[PDB]
């Protein structure tokens, strides 16, 4: 079942209660880290404190989360470059990857201005500021017919979507591969670009 | 995204900017139209350098208008600090003045009169001087003389608009904030028909002046203090109009000689007809 | 983000100049004593909470009207944003200390703070007091540590006590 | 695992770049470090035994009740599974040392500390006692920067546990 | 991430046991040749554009087709992968080669690479050869510098090595 | 500004985090280091300005057509400000010796340097062999880890302009 | 691949949207054009040979050193490799004229120019050079709105390159 996803994303509703920050609080950690454990150790009480003084967005809040060192240790330093990017589309944006260009950009960028640009370049995008806006949590999106979309999109982001219960973990024994066929990415585009 | 703290992460300067934002950027998740929150209508976000010029790019083109960039770290430093204008030091100048009382006069009917620009000595009005150290014309006497001399004229009208000239008018020469949007627009008549010479007379000559200064006493600060027939909000309008000590009324900002009291603020005190 | 040498080297490259003997010694002073700033930052480091906690028992020893509702420090929300905010400004006290330069306290931390606390209710004074208790126990560990070696480190503690004083000049 | 070495390496990954002057400066130190941290690793290891069961006695003669019946520090069991804990903590700072950093402590003693003391009613105080007791015998095992380097991580455990 | 600190701390941890005397002393060798591994890794870092460059002009020596239309050189676009591509793989094999140990290469840009090629179309066996080419000249760079003063460096030589021949074969 | 110090720091802020045992291993490195770094910065300050004229010359013996009438080291203007940019470049590696890191560099000449290049005719070739004439005079003014930190600053900005 | 039908298409696609009076029009441009736009592919295909033999020797005119021992403008590969690269952008020029758009110049040629020429040592003055002199000759084998087309994608290149 991927009941759960058709979404409803929760928010900032100007005049927020400490009830509700909590409850969005909680979402964030659950959608950048999956349903992997975070230990309260771990978590960056500085971005939640920004966040409850209200002096970043939640977009700034996934930034900076997105930047901290514990996203780098569980995804990036555990997994492949190609996995990390399939990873950070899923947890950013929301989505797989809609053809092999947006790879071939998103590695060029990283070889070319390092890590946190990368991550930038998600956040920044028009896609993420037309459906999340400044104050709406990601949540998955490959469940519907999304405009401009490749109908391949859906069965990739079902194949990285393992259900409520999956870890996107870094412990699986193999560890941290790849989940999307690059045979399979190749249909959907492919170009000298 | 608005008031701020902090500047830089890596490294920047961060500017704050401000808008007026469509629903193209912000909207509720809603079952129609598309609406901003009618709060953030004009919403701000500080940005640190690089990040700037791709949002500014942005903003303008789903619509919104940019109505500010200033440096986060200009406006970090807060609101200006008020105890040397709290409460003056006032000057008076006594019947057989001393030789040097009347140095005293001169210097502090100068920096108030015309709001803290400097006034060089090949501009200084000489020959007025010469009649206050005579006792032919009181202190008050020379006040109105300077605001009608083209000094006066020239930094302070001739550059800007009559709501600023007004308001400037009200702080040089009654010390306090202009309380009413008819305040602002019973003047602008008067220039209108009597001309500037009869409008400059009307805050030197008025009830509230006089009781006041008096005479003799050199216009002083007055209104960071409570006074009466005040309206509430008129000590906020204190502040937007003195911005320091080392601050001036300037007319040589890059920007030119504007406002400092929005318009929709003066209205907040009420609003008639005439 | 600047440390002393980069403040250098800023000076130097607004002449259009290689850096003046004048500079260099000043830093190879810095360099000299350098075993002496990493005992102090660690000195902060390995003491942090009890620097935090201590501050804090007393601040609330002296000021009981913070602890009583209609008081900022109440209830556990709100003791906790306090806690938290005592930390963050040790942190970025220590952080110049490493460096040999206030900017980065200045910067991320105390540009625009007193105005946050304004628009909070948060009373300025208090933090400020705060500030000056987490001062006078940093100081004494930087001053009294574990089979460190003998020496002179009163510079030190001027340096560190000019950025807890920064940080209060700045707040109040 | 968070040591001078990964921090650069990371560092220079996330920004698509050879690690430069900056980098290997940083490296260095953690090399001309090694001496004194692999000092007080081997003076650790070697009293590892006794720095336990001093540190295990003090927790029960500062907190004397936990020895009654009825308590957690009564019983083979408990006794049993706390010199095992306070040993994991030398040999991590043991680790933390080898290591040039704090990763062998946050990976697998700090990370998720507090949630399962609190599952499993476990004191921080005791386990700060154990620390506490085994800075001060470590004050007479070693000197110099071996000694700081062992106080470093020993203090850091306490602050985690704070 | 693991160096090879981290990797020998991994498997002592999994005996349950503080590091062995053994472990103890290979990691003692490490920080023995600790300056000359600098070295190794400066080396491939003060020349890394030339090393791309000179695997480069030689790859495409060999190999006409990758750069005919109908070739996975062609046109700019894909040569800038492709140069890209060397230049990645040259930065792991540095990263690896600073930490002693190949888990950062294995993991960040090894695992899945070649799988990558297939889908699209990249013959593994050109980039498995120029991966041979910028070993051939970085080592040549390793072992003939700037006034570094004279050692034998050919422990780390092979090491780099291997590092280059462990990508070269998870390519192919 | 990229040092040891601040690239510490900001690895601490990042996490939230007070400085540890780890960053404070990396300090001593760069503080360790000064004294080999601020040899390097002495020489090249004193033995400083032939090193530009002595470049200029070499781009156009290398680049005859350069000299020559119509070309661009032709006339006082473009000579003189070819002095002024290798100077600026021989400026911030003593800075970036000074500081511990690229920093200096980074900021004030790679940003940007491509696209200010493109824009004014100006190929890096020139400026690489400025640097690399000047790498092989260091040769002697130097040697040992003075010599290695500034082959290690000069190397940084010829791969910046290859 | 960016021609006027495409990007309209594009424009509609990303609204959800069917193809409008206002696409429509645009597409009308197009195949206007076309008729201009071919004529100019037709002359510069039957020319190319000369185009690209006028323009390479203009390259070694114009940098006489080129042609020198040691040089990139000597030996039989350099000289080929060069012939090959001018007929590259004279054969997507062509492309780009019957195309209807900038697309096969995009992706063919300016995507990745920089880096390649960069890391290659090739200069885009030599292009620019042999860019300017196509352009000289096609002043009289077109001429109206044949040549603005060619004109039109020749200085394309040309900004391309600087
Ligand atoms: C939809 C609700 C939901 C569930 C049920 C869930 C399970 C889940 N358990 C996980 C890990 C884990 N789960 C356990 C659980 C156990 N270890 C044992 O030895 C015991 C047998 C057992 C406890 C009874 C452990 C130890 C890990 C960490 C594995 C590792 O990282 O090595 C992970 C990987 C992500 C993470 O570590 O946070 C997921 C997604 N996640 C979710 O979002
Ligand atoms: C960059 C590092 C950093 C600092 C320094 C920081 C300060 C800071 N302190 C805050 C609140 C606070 N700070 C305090 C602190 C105090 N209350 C008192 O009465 C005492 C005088 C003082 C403790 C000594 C309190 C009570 C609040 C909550 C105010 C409120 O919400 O009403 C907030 C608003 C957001 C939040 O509540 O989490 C910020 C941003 N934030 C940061 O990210
Ligand atoms: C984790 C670090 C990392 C690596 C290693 C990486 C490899 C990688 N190489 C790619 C493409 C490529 N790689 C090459 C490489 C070559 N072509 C040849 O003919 C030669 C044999 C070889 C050069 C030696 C080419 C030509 C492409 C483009 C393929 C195309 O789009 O047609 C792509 C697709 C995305 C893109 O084009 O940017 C990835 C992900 N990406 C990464 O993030
Ligand atoms: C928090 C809940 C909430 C409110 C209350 C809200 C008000 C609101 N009304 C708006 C526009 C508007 N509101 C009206 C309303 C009227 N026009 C008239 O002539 C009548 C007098 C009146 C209807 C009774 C109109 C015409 C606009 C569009 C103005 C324009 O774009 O020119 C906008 C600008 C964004 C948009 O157009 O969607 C906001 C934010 N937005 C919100 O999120
Ligand atoms: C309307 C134009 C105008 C005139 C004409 C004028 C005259 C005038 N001359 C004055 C003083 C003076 N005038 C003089 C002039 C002189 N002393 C001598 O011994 C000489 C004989 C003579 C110069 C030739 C002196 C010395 C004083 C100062 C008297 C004092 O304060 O003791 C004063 C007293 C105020 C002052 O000192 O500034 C006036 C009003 N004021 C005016 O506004
Ligand atoms: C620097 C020279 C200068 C200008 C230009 C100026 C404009 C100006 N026009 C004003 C009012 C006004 N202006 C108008 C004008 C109009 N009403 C309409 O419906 C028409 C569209 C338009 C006439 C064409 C009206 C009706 C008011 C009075 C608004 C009110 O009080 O409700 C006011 C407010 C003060 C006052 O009412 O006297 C100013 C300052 N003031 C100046 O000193
Ligand atoms: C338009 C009519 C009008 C009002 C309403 C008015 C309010 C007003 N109250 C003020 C001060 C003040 N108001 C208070 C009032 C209080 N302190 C407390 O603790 C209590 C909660 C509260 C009394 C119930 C205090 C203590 C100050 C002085 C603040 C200071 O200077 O520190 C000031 C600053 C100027 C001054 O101190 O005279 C204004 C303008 N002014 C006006 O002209
Ligand atoms: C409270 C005490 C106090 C201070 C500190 C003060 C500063 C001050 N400096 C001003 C102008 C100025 N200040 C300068 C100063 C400089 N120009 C340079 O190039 C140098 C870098 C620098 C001299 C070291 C200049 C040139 C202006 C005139 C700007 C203009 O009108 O274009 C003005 C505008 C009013 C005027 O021009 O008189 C103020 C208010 N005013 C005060 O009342
Ligand atoms: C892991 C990072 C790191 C640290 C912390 C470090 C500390 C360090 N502190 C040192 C000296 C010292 N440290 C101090 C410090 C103090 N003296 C006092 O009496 C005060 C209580 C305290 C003031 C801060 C003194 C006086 C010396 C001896 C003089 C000197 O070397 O400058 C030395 C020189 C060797 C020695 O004499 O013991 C080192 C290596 N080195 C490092 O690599
Ligand atoms: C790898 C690092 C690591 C640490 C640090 C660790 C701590 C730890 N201590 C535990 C239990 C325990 N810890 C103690 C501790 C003590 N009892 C006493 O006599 C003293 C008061 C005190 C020692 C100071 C006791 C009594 C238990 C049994 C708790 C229970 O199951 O009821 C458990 C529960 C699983 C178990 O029962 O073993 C964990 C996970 N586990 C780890 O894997
Ligand atoms: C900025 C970071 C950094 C670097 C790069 C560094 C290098 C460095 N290399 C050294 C030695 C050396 N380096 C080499 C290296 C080589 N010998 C050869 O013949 C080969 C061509 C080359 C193989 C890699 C050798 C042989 C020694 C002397 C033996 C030794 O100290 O181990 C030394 C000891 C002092 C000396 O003898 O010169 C230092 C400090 N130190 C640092 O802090
Ligand atoms: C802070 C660091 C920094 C650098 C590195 C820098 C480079 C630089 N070189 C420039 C010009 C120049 N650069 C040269 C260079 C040379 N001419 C020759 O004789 C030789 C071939 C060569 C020296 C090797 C020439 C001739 C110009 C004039 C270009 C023009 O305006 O036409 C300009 C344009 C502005 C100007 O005309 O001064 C910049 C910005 N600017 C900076 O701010
Ligand atoms: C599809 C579009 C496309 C373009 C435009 C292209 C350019 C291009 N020119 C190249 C080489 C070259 N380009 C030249 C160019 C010249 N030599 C001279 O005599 C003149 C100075 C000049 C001609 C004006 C030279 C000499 C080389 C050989 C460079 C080398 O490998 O050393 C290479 C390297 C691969 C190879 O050696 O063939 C590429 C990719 N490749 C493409 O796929």
């Amino acid at each position: 079942i991927t009941a759960v996803a058709p979404a409803q994303a929760v928010e900032l509703r100007p005049n927020f209660g400490e009830t509700e920050l909590q409850a969005v609080i909680r979402a964030t950690y659950k959608q950048l880290f999956g349903n992997t454990y975070i230990l309260e150790a771990d978590r960056v009480v500085q971005a939640e404190s920004l966040l409850r003084n209200g002096s970043i967005n939640v977009r700034e809040f996934v930034r900076l989360l997105a930047k901290s060192e514990l996203y780098k240790e569980r995804f990036f330093h555990c997994t492949s470059n190609n996995r990390f990017i399939e990873l950070t589309f899923k947890h950013l944006l929301g989505r797989a990857p809609y053809n092999q260009s947006e790879f071939v950009e998103h590695l060029d960028r990283y070889q070319k201005s390092g890590y946190d640009a990368e991550i930038d370049s998600y956040i920044d995008s028009d896609e993420y500021r037309r459906v999340f806006g400044e104050n709406t949590v990601p949540y998955f999106r490959g469940f519907k017919y999304q405009t401009g979309q490749a109908a391949g999109v859906f069965e990739r982001t079902l194949k990285l979507y393992g259900g409520d219960a999956d870890s996107d973990t870094n412990r699986n024994r193999q560890g941290q591969l790849r989940q999307v066929d690059p045979q399979e990415l190749l249909r959907s585009g492919r170009g000298i670009v | 995204m608005n008031v701020l703290t902090t500047s830089s992460q890596r490294g920047g300067k961060l500017f704050k900017v401000t808008m007026t934002l469509s629903p193209a950027l912000s909207h509720h998740p809603w079952p129609s139209l598309d609406t901003y929150e009618p709060s953030q209508n004009s919403y701000s976000v500080v940005v640190p350098l690089d990040r700037l010029l791709a949002e500014m790019t942005y903003i303008k083109n789903k619509g919104g208008r940019v109505l500010d960039i200033s440096p986060a770290d200009l406006e970090a430093l807060g609101p200006p600090d008020i105890s040397s204008v709290a409460i003056p030091l006032k000057v008076e100048l006594w019947a057989k003045a001393d030789v040097s009382d009347v140095q005293a006069a001169i210097v502090a009917a100068y920096k108030q009169i015309f709001g803290n620009t400097y006034v060089l000595e090949s501009e200084r009005l000489t020959s007025a001087e010469s009649l206050l150290r005579n006792g032919s014309i009181s202190v008050r006497e020379f006040v109105r003389l300077l605001a009608k001399s083209e000094l006066y004229k020239e930094r302070f009208f001739f550059c800007t608009s009559n709501n600023r000239f007004t308001e400037l008018n009200f702080k040089h020469f009654l010390g306090r904030a202009p309380y009413n949007q008819s305040e602002i627009a019973a003047h602008l008549d008067r220039y209108q028909t009597f001309g500037y010479d009869a409008e400059i007379d009307s805050y030197i000559d008025s009830d509230e002046y006089i009781q006041a200064f008096g005479e003799n006493v050199v216009p002083y600060y007055r209104g960071f203090k409570s006074q009466s027939g005040q309206t509430v909000e008129s000590f906020n309008r204190m502040f937007k109009l003195y911005r320091g000590d080392a601050g001036s009324d300037t007319n040589l900002n890059l920007q030119g000689q504007k406002r400092r009291v929005d318009p929709k603020n003066l209205l907040r005190s009420g609003r008639g007809i005439v | 983000m600047q440390d002393a040498f980069t403040k250098a080297i800023v000076a130097a490259d607004l002449r259009g100049s290689f850096l003046s003997e004048q500079e260099l010694n000043q830093l190879t002073n810095l360099v000299k004593e350098s075993n002496k700033r990493l005992d102090a930052v660690n000195a902060i480091t390995g003491n942090a909470a009890e620097i935090i906690s201590d501050a804090a028992h007393k601040l609330f020893a002296e000021q009981t009207d913070l602890i009583r509702p209609g008081g900022n420090a109440y209830p556990n929300r709100r003791m906790a944003a306090c806690l938290r905010d005592m930390e963050i400004i040790l942190r970025y006290v220590s952080y110049a200390l490493l460096a040999g330069d206030a900017s980065v306290l200045e910067d991320r931390c105390l540009n625009g703070l007193k105005e946050t606390y304004v628009a909070l209710g948060t009373p300025t004074r208090s933090v400020a007091r705060a500030v000056q208790l987490m001062k006078e126990t940093a100081i004494g560990y930087v001053n009294s540590p574990s089979g460190v070696t003998r020496g002179d480190c009163s510079a030190l503690v001027n340096e560190a006590a000019t950025y807890f004083d920064k940080a209060a000049a700045s707040i109040a | 695992m968070k040591t001078v070495i990964t921090e650069v390496i990371a560092s220079a990954d996330s920004q698509g770049r050879f690690l430069n002057n900056t980098e290997l400066q940083a490296a260095n130190g953690r090399f001309q470090r090694a001496t004194a941290s692999m000092e007080a690793a081997r003076a650790l290891t070697s009293n590892a035994d006794s720095l336990v069961k001093g540190a295990v006695q003090e927790v029960y003669n500062k907190f004397p009740y936990l020895t009654q019946p009825g308590q957690m520090g009564y019983g083979d069991t408990n006794q049993a599974k706390c010199a095992r804990d306070i040993s994991h903590y030398l040999r991590f700072i043991t680790y933390s040392l080898v290591a040039g950093g704090t990763g062998p402590l946050d990976d697998y003693i700090v990370a998720g500390l507090r949630e399962v003391n609190r599952t499993f009613n476990l004191s921080p105080s005791w386990y700060i006692e154990a620390l506490k007791h085994i800075k001060g015998k470590v004050g007479s095992q070693l000197s110099g920067q071996p000694l700081t380097e062992a106080n470093a991580y020993i203090d850091y455990c306490i602050n985690a546990l704070s």
